[PDB]
């Protein structure tokens, strides 16, 4: 009886997975936005 | 393709559908082998449901739960389950690999 | 001595040391799952 | 003191074997759940890193 | 029977879920360790009342049979279940951390 | 039984009469000799 059947519930794992997926998508879109921004900065420096 | 984290689930569903036997396993082969393959597919589905990968996605979770034998979703959405004739044929397709006449009448009533 | 059943499930052979006794099994029909339309006492033919 | 026979001994042995088998099955299920939770935690830690 | 890299589709896994694998590539639960712990040469027979005895059972014989059964049980299942419980408890505090 | 370190300085292997347990430990440089100059959220899980 001391040994638990499982540590935590499936709701916590689902929340962790959803948070990880959201963070991955946000970081990917932020990386794409920063790449576009650095390209625009290079174009602006060329124009200057 | 529409989602961004369902490719593994779709591949698992395709593998389960491939493991699901068809007509080449029974009928003209061996009824015992067909029943064994059906039981193996059912226990594999139960194991895949109890492993924990079906926690997310309430749609696929309900689909897998209906594929096992639980008809809670059917009892909740009986307005879309047509009639009791289709309910009975769905029960037969689910948890009835071999049907007996007396057992058929019992399940019908 | 011993009993055996045919793989087709229609004959039952009592096998001993002084011949075999082959008994016929009637097929079930009707509403009841019993033999001969739900009959309790059924006279089954036997041959030596 | 009471009815000394083999029936009570057989029943006790059968119940002990059944309890041991149930305990082994529960231990196997707990080990499977623990391994699944360990896999999920390892995947989550890799994703977090 | 004993479980080497065998075809098991009941509790062992192949990668991420339960799959009928023929080669041991990914450990399932703890079936291999359980078998290595249970590696024995005895058995635990379940007795059934179905013989025609001659007289009353002797108390000395009954006590000897009970002691033998209890010793066999404590030597073939108790230590194995304790080791399994310890192995299960090994991954609890680490899981919480 | 014993411990070993990878020649690339990234993995620590605990070897015993049953198998190996590999653990990924990043390099220690910068700040107070921490991982990558101050990081405690790296992958710290053993693999059999």
């Amino acid at each position: 009886s001391r040994a638990c059947f499982q540590v935590g519930s499936e709701e916590e794992k689902r929340q962790l997975r959803t948070e990880s997926d959201g963070l991955h998508s946000f970081f990917l879109e932020i990386k794409e936005t920063t790449e576009s921004l650095r390209g625009e900065f290079s174009a602006m420096k060329i124009k200057n | 393709s529409t989602s961004a984290s369902a490719r593994s689930m779709c591949r698992v569903l395709d593998d389960l559908l491939k493991k699901m036997p068809m007509l080449h396993t029974g009928g003209t082969q061996t009824l015992t082998e067909f029943e064994l393959k059906w039981q193996h597919w059912r226990e594999e589905c139960e194991r895949h449901l109890q492993n924990g990968t079906f926690s997310s996605n309430v749609h696929m979770e309900a689909v897998c739960r209906v594929l096992l034998g639980d008809e809670e979703v059917l009892l909740e959405k009986r307005d879309l389950m047509t009639t009791w004739y289709h309910f009975l044929v769905s029960r037969l397709l689910f948890k009835h690999p071999t049907v007996k006449p007396t057992e058929l009448h019992f399940y019908a009533q | 001595n011993e009993v055996l059943l045919s793989p087709t499930q229609h004959h039952v052979a009592l096998v001993g040391s002084k011949g075999v006794m082959v008994l016929e099994i009637p097929k079930r029909w009707g509403k009841k799952s019993e033999f001969e339309g739900g009959e309790k006492t059924v006279n089954c033919r036997t041959i030596p | 003191a009471t009815a000394m026979t083999y029936a009570q001994l057989e029943n006790l042995i059968n119940k002990w074997s059944l309890e041991l088998e149930d305990q082994e099955k529960h231990f196997l299920q707990q080990a499977t759940q623990v391994n699944a939770w360990d896999r999920t935690l390892m995947q989550n830690g890799e994703r977090i890193t | 029977p004993p479980s080497p890299p065998l075809l098991c589709s009941q509790s062992d896994k192949s990668s991420t879920e339960i799959l009928p694998h023929v080669l041991a590539d990914v450990k399932g639960p703890f079936e291999e360790h359980i078998r290595g712990i249970l590696r024995r040469n005895s058995a635990n027979p379940l007795l059934l009342n179905s013989s025609s005895k001659d007289s009353s059972p002797p108390p000395e014989e009954c006590l000897q049979l009970l002691s033998r059964a209890t010793q066999v049980f404590r030597e073939e299942y108790l230590l194995k279940q304790d080791l399994a419980n310890e192995e299960i408890q090994r991954r609890v505090k680490l899981l919480i951390a």
